[PDB]
C-alpha cells in the first residue's frame, strides 16, 4: 500500500513525494480523504488532480494510494437508483448530510445491508469460465444473474445453499481460493470482452411511426437528435423509454443545467411502465450532474453509464442508452484539457476530441456474451449546440460516426405538429441492412410503399415555392391533389400524441396498414382525376374521416377497421362513377 | 539471439517515458514495454541521448509505475513479414490476423516505411484501367501507376463507390493488341477509423461476389489505438510493393479514409509538441502524406505495378482545408462528388467538371483503347460545359432567349446526366460507355461536333438513341 | 450572401490562427524560462 | 463456387499450422530434457559467458541453485558475484553495475525470438 | 445440384491427410535441425 | 563574382503568347508563378525549358513529384533543341530531390542548382534557371528551425526565410564575366501558397 505525504500545493493540483512504487491512473485519498488521480510519475514524486476545492489543506498531509483506476461496482441494487458521475448514491449522501453535498463524503454504490434471495445454479467440481452464470437474484421483476468476472478461471469448490444474503457474501469459493461475490468491479476506461459482434440485421422499434418507418434504428445502432428549447425533446424521450424494445434504461445527464436535470428526475417517477402497473424507473438507472458539480464527474459520466449499459447487456437482456448532452460533456473535457494546457485543435478543443466520442459510441452493437446468449446496446445521444450551428466541431464528429440523425425542429412545434421530427434533415443508413426483416415480418410490398410514402413527401416538399408564391386554389389538379395528399399523410401518418391512451405506441402493422390505405386513395384520387371528376368533390369524400381515425384504433381491433376503411376506399370511389 | 531489459525509468507522463540508461537503443526502434500485472504494450524512441532515451507508448499508459516496469529491445527497424500466401486473409491495422485463422509463414521481413524510388529506375505509365465507370473511364481515365484520390463529403456514398471500382477493376488486355496472357490482379484494403457498420458492411460487398479470394484486408476500427491507424497504409503499401516487384502482380490499393489518418497524425504531433501548422496540424503534414502517396508507381523492368485510390472526405465541402489541399499537392488529380447530383439521385454523383486525371493523356489513344477517345471526352467536356451554360442563363433571364442550339445542347445536358452519370450499378464496359457516348452525342448537328475528326463521325456517328 | 458568408470564414480563419500562434509562442516562452531555472541550478 | 476453394484452401492452412505447432511443442519438450544431459554443465558455462560477454561491466550473474555449482568456477576467473535464483530454470541472467541494465540467456526466450526466423527453414524442411 | 460441396469437403479432407502424411516423413529431421540452429 | 551587371534590354522568349505579349520577363529578371494545385505550373515550366532561347537549361525539382522528372528523363531525349540541331536533353541539367527524399537536401538542391547556373553563365552563356517548388524549401527550413526550437515569426517560419529568398533571387542578371564577355542567368520559381 504507497502511501506519501504533500510536498506542494497549486490550485487543485498537488505534488506528493515518497510515492514511489504508485502506479500510473490510480485513485488517491489527498488530505485528511480527497479522491484524486494519478496523471503524471516522477522519481519518487506523483502529480494527483483533485477532483474537489483544495483549499484548507497542508503540506505534509498524508496521501494514500488505494492501487485501482476509476472503476464502478456491478451488481444487483443498480435499478430504481440515482447516481452522480462516479457512481454516489445521491439519496443517501442526502440523508446523511442534508441538502448539501459536504466534500470529502465516502458511500457506497451497493447498498451492504440489503439482503437478496440467493439461489445457486453451480455444483461443487464444476468449471467455470469468464462471463457464466452462478445463481439468481430477482430484483423488481427481473432476474438478476450473478456473473463471474470476465477475468477469473477455475472450478468451483463451495457453494452456498440458497438463502438470503448481502453482496458482500462470498457465495462461491474457487479451488484457488478466490472468493466470488454477487458484485465486481470493472474500470469504467475499458470496454467488457465479447465472444461476438453480431450485424445490425434486425430492428430497435421505437414505438413511434416517423422514426420507426423513415429513419429506422437497427438493435444495436447508434442516433443523435439536436435538443432546441421548445422542441418537445423530453416528451420524446420518455416515450422512448416508455414504450422501447429495452429491458433496461440507462439515462446519464453529464452536466445539464440545474433546473432541466431537477425536472427529469421529478418527472420518471411519475412515469408508468406501460408492461405492468409499476413505475418505469423500477428497470431505469438514472445519472445526473449539474453544472456546477466538479468537472471529473461531469466527464466520467458518460463512462460510467455506457459501463452499467454493458453489464446490463451481459446479463442477456437489451439496453437502450440515451446521453442527454454530449456537448456539456465535450465542454468539460476541453475544461481538463486546458487544465493540462495542450494544444489547442480546433476552436479550442483538444486533438483527441473525435478520438473519445468514437471510443464511447463504438461500445455500442449486438453482440454474443460470454455466456453465449445475446445482448445488445442502443445509444441515442443529443447534441445541442450553442445558436444551434451544425458546423460546431463536436456535430461534425458526432455525425461521422452516428447511424442515424433524427433533426428537431422548433418550427414544426409551433404550428404544434408532434413529435416534431424534420423529415428533410433527418436521414437513416439503416434501411438497406433491415429490408429483409421488413420483408420476413412485416410485409414482402413494405419497402415499396415506404419509397411510395418518402418521394410523395419529397414531391409535396419540391411545391413550396409556388404554394407560397401564387396560394393553393391556383394549381391545377395534379398539383392540388399532390399538396392535400401530403397534408393528409402529414396530419394521419407522420403525427402522433403521446399522451393519447392508444395512440402513444404504433407497431409496424398498422404503420404499414395506414401506408397501404394512404396510397391506395391516392390512386384513386388520381384515376377520379383522369376521369374529369373535380378535386373538390375529392376533398369532400366520407372515407377521409374513416382514414383520420385510424390512428385512434386500438391495436387488437384494427385489422377489422382496416378491411373495412380498404373496402369503403374502392367503393366511394367505383360505386359513384 | 539475447534479451536485455531496461528498469531506469524516470519520468512518464501522458503518452511518453524515458529511459535512462538505453544508450544502446537506436533511434527510431521498436521497443516492448512490461509493467508487473505481466501486460505487455509497444513502444518506439522518438529520441535517443545520453542522458535518456524518449520513448512513446502505442496503447494508453495506465497501469504504469517506476517500480516494477521494464523495457525491452524488439527490433531496430519495424519489420512486417510478408508472403503469397497473404491473399484471401483479414488483418488489421497493426497486421496481426483477425479473421480467426492462423499466422502467416513470413517469406521474408521488410522494413514498413520503405525506401525512394530512383526517378531513373521509374518508367512513365502507359495503361489503362476500366473501372467500369463510364464518368471515370471516358472523362477521368485511370492508368496502372496513378495515385487517384476521390473527394467526397460527410453523407456522399464514397465506400460504396470504392466497393464498386474494388470489384468492377479490369485490365483488358485484350484491347492492348499484343494479346498476351491474363496479368494477375490484386486489391489491398487498408481501412482506418472504420464504424462496425461500414466494416460489416465492406466484408459482406467482398464475401457476396467472391472477390475476397485476390484481396488482402487492413481493417482498423474507430475504437482502436490511435498508432493503428498511422502504421496501417505503410503495412498495406510495403505488401502491395511486395507482390507488385517480386511476384509480377498488378495491385489496386484503396484507402478508405485518410481524414482519420490526418486526425491522428495531429492528435500525435500534439502530443508530441511540435510546431503546429494551419489548423492545428503538424507541420510535416505534407512530408508524411507523401511518404505514403510517392510509394505508387511502375518500375523499368519489372512488370507489377502499383495503383492507389485514396478516399478522403472534405470538411463542410471546403477544398482549401489543409487536408484536400495537401493530397491534391501530391497526387495526379482528383475526383470530386457533387452534393446536388446526390440531390437529383443520380449515381455515382461525380461532378465532371472539377475533376481531372493528369495522366490520362498517355493512358488512351491507338493500341491503348479506341482511337476516339481523347476527342469524344474534349467533345463531352465542351457540350456539358455549354449545358451549363445555358442552365445558367436560363437562372436568370428566363427560357425565352434560348435558340434552337441553345435548348437542344439543354436537352443533351439533361439527357447527360440521366444516362451517361446516372448508371446506378451496371458495370459498363469501355465499349458500352463509348457507344452511349457517341448515342448522346449523335443528339447534336454533325457540324457542331468540331473537336472531333471527320474520320470518326460516320464510321461511329450512327444517328442511334440509347438503347437501354 | 454566400461571398459574405465566405468572407467571414477566412476571417475567422486567420483569428484562428493568430491565436494559436499566440498560444504557441507563450508555451515555448514558459518551456524556456523552465529551462533556465531549472539549469541555473 | 469460391466457398469449396476457401474451405480447401484454410484446411490446408490449419494442417500447416497444426503440424508447426506439433513441431514447436515437441522442440520445447526437448529443451526442457537438456539439463539431465551430461553436456548440461557445459552449454549453462557457455551461455553465462555469452551473457556476460553481451553486457559488459555486469557486477552481479544469477542461476539456478542447482546450476550455481556449475558457475562457481567461472565466477572466480570473470571476478564478479554470484547468486542464485530458483525461478531462473534452464537461463542464467546477468546484471548491470548500475542495477537497472539486465541480460537474460535462457533456451526459452533464444526459442522464442528465433521461431519466426525458422519458421520458414521448418515450413521448406517439412513440404520440400 | 446444391449438393456439390460434398466433393470439396470430401476433397479438403483428403488433401488436410496428405499434408500430413507427407510433413510426417521429415518430423524428427526438422527437429534434430531447429534444436541445433537455437542451440550455442 | 562578377566584372559587372548590365540592365536587361532583349526578352526571354517563353514560346507562349500570353507571357511573351502581355506579361514578358527580360533575360536576367526574375518571374515568379504562383497558383493552386492542378494550376499548371510544371506544365508551363516545363514548356519553357522546351521551348525557350536559353543556351542551357537547368531544372530543380526541390521537393516535387518524381514522375515529373521521370516524364522529363524520357522524353526530352526524344526532341529536338530549337536553337541547334541534336536532341534536347543535351542542352539540360537536371536536379532531382522528389517529396519522399530527405527534407534537408531541398534546400542544399536550390544552390546547386543556382551555383551550376552561374557557372555556366560564366563559360559566356545565356542560362534559364528554373525551380519546381520554393515552397518545399520554405518547409524544410521551417522543420529545420523547429528542430533548433527558434522563434517562429508567422505561420511557423523562421524570421530570415526574406532575407535567404532575396539572396537566391538576387542571383540573376545580365552580366559581363570575369573573362570579358557577356552572359545571363534567368530564374522562374514556382510557389504553391
Ligand atoms: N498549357 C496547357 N495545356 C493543356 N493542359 C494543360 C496546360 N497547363 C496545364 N494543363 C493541364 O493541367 C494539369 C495540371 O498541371 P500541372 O501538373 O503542371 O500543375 P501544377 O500547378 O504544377 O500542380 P501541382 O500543384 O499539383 O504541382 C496538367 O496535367 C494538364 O492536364
Ligand atoms: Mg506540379
Amino acid at each position: 500500500m504507497i502511501q506519501g505525504v504533500i510536498q506542494k500545493i497549486a490550485g487543485p493540483a498537488v505534488i506528493a513525494k515518497g510515492m514511489l512504487g504508485a502506479r500510473m491512473y490510480d485513485i488517491c485519498k489527498v488530505g485528511e480523504g480527497l479522491v484524486g488521480e494519478i496523471i503524471r510519475l516522477d522519481g519518487d514524486t506523483a502529480f494527483v488532480q483533485v477532483y474537489e476545492d483544495t483549499s484548507g489543506l497542508k503540506v505534509g498531509e498524508p496521501v494514500v494510494s488505494t492501487g485501482l483506476p476509476l472503476a464502478v461496482e456491478l451488481g444487483p441494487g443498480m435499478l430504481n437508483g440515482i447516481y452522480d458521475g462516479i457512481q454516489r448514491p445521491l439519496e443517501r449522501i442526502r440523508e446523511k448530510t442534508g441538502i448539501y453535498i459536504t466534500r470529502g463524503v465516502v458511500v457506497h454504490a451497493l447498498d451492504r445491508e440489503k439482503k437478496w434471495a440467493w439461489t445457486p445454479m453451480v455444483k461443487p467440481g464444476d468449471e467455470v469460465r469468464g462471463g457464466m452464470v452462478l445463481g439468481t437474484v430477482p430484483e423488481f421483476g427481473f432476474t438478476h444473474k450473478i456473473l463471474v468476472p470476465p477475468d477469473v478461471r477455475g472450478r468451483v469448490k463451495e457453494v452456498k445453499p440458497a438463502g438470503e444474503y448481502t453482496v458482500e457474501e462470498p457465495v462461491v469459493v474457487l479451488e484457488d481460493g478466490t472468493e466470488l461475490k454477487m458484485y465486481h468491479t470493472w474500470p469504467v476506461r475499458r470496454a467488457r470482452p465479447v465472444q461476438r459482434k453480431l450485424d445490425p440485421n434486425t430492428p430497435f422499434l421505437t414505438g413511434m411511426r416517423i422514426l420507426d418507418v423513415l429513419f429506422p434504428v437497427a438493435m444495436g445502432g447508434t442516433a443523435a437528435i439536436p435538443g432546441p428549447f421548445g422542441a418537445g425533446k423530453s416528451v420524446t424521450q420518455q416515450s422512448l423509454a416508455k414504450w422501447s424494445n429495452a429491458d433496461v434504461v440507462v439515462y446519464v445527464g453529464c452536466g445539464e443545467r440545474g433546473n432541466e436535470m431537477t425536472d427529469v428526475l421529478v418527472e420518471f417517477p411519475e412515469l408508468t411502465d406501460p408492461k405492468t402497473g409499476g413505475p418505469l424507473m423500477h428497470r431505469t438507472v438514472l445519472i445526473a450532474n449539474t453544472s456546477n458539480m466538479p468537472v471529473a464527474a461531469r466527464e466520467a459520466s458518460i463512462y460510467v453509464g455506457v459501463t452499467i449499459a454493458e453489464y446490463f447487456r451481459d446479463q442477456g437482456f437489451s439496453v437502450a442508452l440515451m446521453a442527454d448532452s454530449t456537448s456539456r460533456w465535450a465542454e468539460a473535457l476541453r475544461e481538463i484539457s486546458s487544465r493540462l494546457e495542450e494544444m489547442p485543435a480546433e476552436e479550442g478543443y483538444p486533438p483527441y476530441l473525435a478520438a473519445r466520442l468514437a471510443a464511447f459510441y463504438e461500445r455500442a452493437g449486438k453482440v454474443i456474451t460470454l455466456g453465449g446468449e445475446e445482448g445488445a446496446v442502443t445509444i441515442v445521444g443529443a447534441v445541442s449546440p450553442p445558436g444551434g450551428d451544425m458546423s460546431e466541431p463536436v456535430t461534425q464528429s458526432t455525425l461521422r460516426i452516428v447511424g442515424a440523425f433524427w433533426r428537431l425542429d422548433a418550427s414544426l412545434a409551433f404550428r404544434r405538429h408532434f413529435p416534431a421530427i424534420n423529415w428533410n434533415g433527418s436521414y437513416s443508413l439503416f434501411t438497406s441492412a433491415l429490408d429483409p426483416w421488413y420483408r420476413e415480418n412485416v410485409a414482402e410490398d413494405y419497402p415499396e410503399l415506404r419509397d411510395a410514402i418518402s418521394e410523395l413527401l419529397q414531391r409535396e416538399a419540391g411545391l413550396q415555392e409556388i404554394v407560397q408564391l401564387v396560394g393553393p386554389d391556383a394549381l391545377q389538379d395534379a398539383e392540388r391533389l399532390v399538396i392535400e395528399v401530403g397534408r393528409i399523410i402529414r396530419e394521419d401518418f407522420l403525427q402522433q400524441n403521446a399522451y393519447h391512451e392508444v395512440d402513444a405506441y404504433c407497431s409496424m402493422k398498422k404503420a404499414y396498414g395506414i401506408m397501404k390505405m394512404i396510397l391506395a386513395f391516392y390512386k384513386e384520387a388520381e384515376a377520379a382525376i383522369k376521369r374529369g371528376v373535380s378535386i373538390d368533390e375529392i376533398l369532400q369524400l366520407p372515407v377521409l374521416e374513416r382514414i383520420g381515425r385510424a390512428r385512434y384504433v386500438s391495436e387488437e381491433e384494427f385489422p377489422a377497421y382496416f378491411e373495412e376503411a380498404m373496402k369503403e376506399i374502392q367503393g366511394a370511389f367505383k360505386a359513384l362513377a | 539471439l539475447l534479451k536485455k531489459e531496461y528498469t531506469g525509468i524516470t519520468y512518464i507522463s501522458g503518452p511518453l517515458l524515458f529511459v535512462e540508461n538505453a544508450k544502446d537503443l537506436a533511434y527510431g526502434a521498436i521497443v516492448d514495454i512490461k509493467d508487473g500485472t505481466g501486460r505487455v504494450r509497444g513502444g518506439q524512441v522518438i529520441e535517443v541521448s545520453e542522458e535518456y532515451a524518449v520513448i512513446q507508448v502505442f496503447e494508453e499508459t495506465t497501469g504504469l509505475d517506476l517500480a516494477t516496469t521494464s523495457v525491452s529491445l524488439v527490433e531496430d527497424v519495424a519489420r512486417l513479414g510478408v508472403s503469397k500466401e497473404m491473399l484471401g486473409r483479414r488483418f488489421n491495422g497493426i497486421g496481426k490476423p483477425i479473421d480467426g485463422l492462423p499466422p502467416i509463414t513470413p517469406e521474408k521481413r521488410l522494413p514498413i516505411t520503405g525506401l525512394p524510388l530512383n526517378p531513373v529506375a521509374r518508367r512513365k505509365p502507359e495503361q489503362f484501367i476500366q473501372t467500369g465507370i463510364s464518368t471515370i473511364d471516358v472523362m477521368n481515365t485511370l492508368v496502372r501507376g496513378q495515385k487517384l484520390p476521390i473527394f467526397s463529403g460527410s453523407g456522399l456514398p464514397a465506400n460504396e463507390i470504392a466497393a464498386q471500382i474494388a470489384r468492377q477493376a479490369t485490365v483488358r488486355p485484350d484491347l492492348s493488341g499484343e494479346g498476351e496472357k491474363e496479368e494477375p490482379f490484386a486489391v489491398v484494403f487498408a481501412a482506418m477509423g472504420i464504424t462496425q457498420r461500414e466494416l460489416s458492411y465492406f466484408i459482406q460487398e467482398f464475401e457476396r461476389t467472391g472477390a475476397l479470394s485476390r484481396s488482402v484486408l487492413f481493417l482498423n476500427k474507430a475504437d482502436d489505438p490511435t498508432i493503428e491507424r498511422i502504421l496501417t497504409p505503410r503495412m498495406a503499401l510495403t505488401v502491395a510493393e511486395y507482390l507488385a516487384f517480386e511476384h509480377d502482380y498488378h495491385v489496386l490499393v484503396i484507402l478508405t479514409d485518410m481524414t482519420n489518418y490526418c486526425e491522428a497524425l495531429r492528435e500525435i504531433g500534439a502530443a508530441r509538441e511540435e510546431i503546429p501548422g494551419r489548423r492545428g496540424y503538424p507541420g510535416y503534414m505534407y512530408t508524411d502524406l507523401a511518404t505514403i502517396y510517392e510509394r505508387a508507381g511502375v518500375v523499368e523492368g519489372k512488370k507489377g505495378s502499383v495503383t492507389q485510390i485514396p478516399i478522403l472526405s472534405m470538411p463542410d465541402d471546403d477544398r482549401t482545408h489543409p487536408i484536400p489541399d495537401l493530397t491534391g499537392y501530391i497526387t495526379e488529380g482528383q475526383i470530386q462528388l457533387s452534393r446536388e447530383l446526390h440531390r437529383k439521385g443520380i449515381y455515382p454523383p461525380i461532378d465532371p467538371l472539377p475533376s481531372l486525371s493528369r495522366l490520362m493523356n498517355n493512358g488512351v489513344g491507338k493500341g491503348k483503347t479506341r482511337e476516339d477517345h481523347k476527342q469524344v471526352s474534349d467533345q463531352l467536356y465542351s457540350a456539358y460545359a455549354n449545358g451549363v451554360d445555358i442552365r445558367k442563363l436560363v437562372a436568370i433571364i428566363g427560357e425565352d432567349a434560348l435558340t434552337e442550339n441553345d435548348r437542344r445542347y439543354l436537352q443533351f445536358a439533361d439527357a447527360f446526366e440521366r444516362f451517361f452519370i446516372n448508371q446506378g450499378q451496371q458495370n459498363r464496359s469501355i465499349e458500352e460507355s463509348l457507344q452511349i457516348a457517341w448515342a448522346l452525342l449523335s443528339m447534336l448537328p454533325q457540324g457542331e461536333l468540331k473537336r472531333i475528326s471527320k474520320d470518326h463521325i460516320g464510321k461511329y456517328y450512327g444517328q442511334k438513341l440509347e438503347e437501354i | 450572401i454566400p461571398g459574405i458568408r465566405a468572407q467571414i470564414r477566412f476571417i475567422q480563419q486567420v483569428l484562428e490562427q493568430r491565436e494559436r500562434e499566440d498560444t504557441f509562442r507563450l508555451k515555448r516562452i514558459k518551456g524556456k524560462i523552465e529551462a533556465r531555472e531549472a539549469e541555473e541550478e | 463456387e469460391s466457398a469449396g476453394e476457401l474451405l480447401v484452401a484454410t484446411a490446408r492452412t490449419q494442417a500447416r499450422g497444426e503440424v508447426l505447432e506439433e513441431v514447436r511443442r515437441r522442440v520445447r519438450e526437448a529443451l526442457e530434457a537438456l539439463p539431465q544431459k551430461p553436456e548440461w554443465p557445459e552449454v549453462v558455462r557457455k551461455l553465462a559467458l555469452e551473457a556476460l560477454e553481451a553486457l559488459p561491466g555486469a557486477k552481479a550473474l544469477v542461476a539456478n541453485p542447482e546450476d550455481l555449482p556449475h558457475l562457481e568456477a567461472l565466477a572466480r576467473e570473470r571476478g564478479v558475484e554470484l547468486q542464485a535464483e530458483p525461478a531462473l530454470r534452464l537461463g542464467v541472467r546477468a546484471v548491470g553495475a548500475e542495477g537497472k541494465t539486465q541480460v537474460e540467456n535462457s533456451l526459452l526466450a533464444r526459442l522464442d525470438r528465433a521461431w519466426d526466423a525458422l519458421s520458414s527453414k521448418v515450413a521448406q524442411a517439412l513440404w520440400g | 445440384t446444391e449438393a456439390l460441396l460434398a466433393r470439396y469437403r470430401e476433397r479438403a479432407e483428403a488433401e488436410a491427410k496428405a499434408v500430413r502424411e507427407k510433413a510426417m516423413a521429415r518430423l524428427d529431421e526438422a527437429v534434430a535441425l531447429v534444436l541445433k540452429e537455437v542451440l550455442p
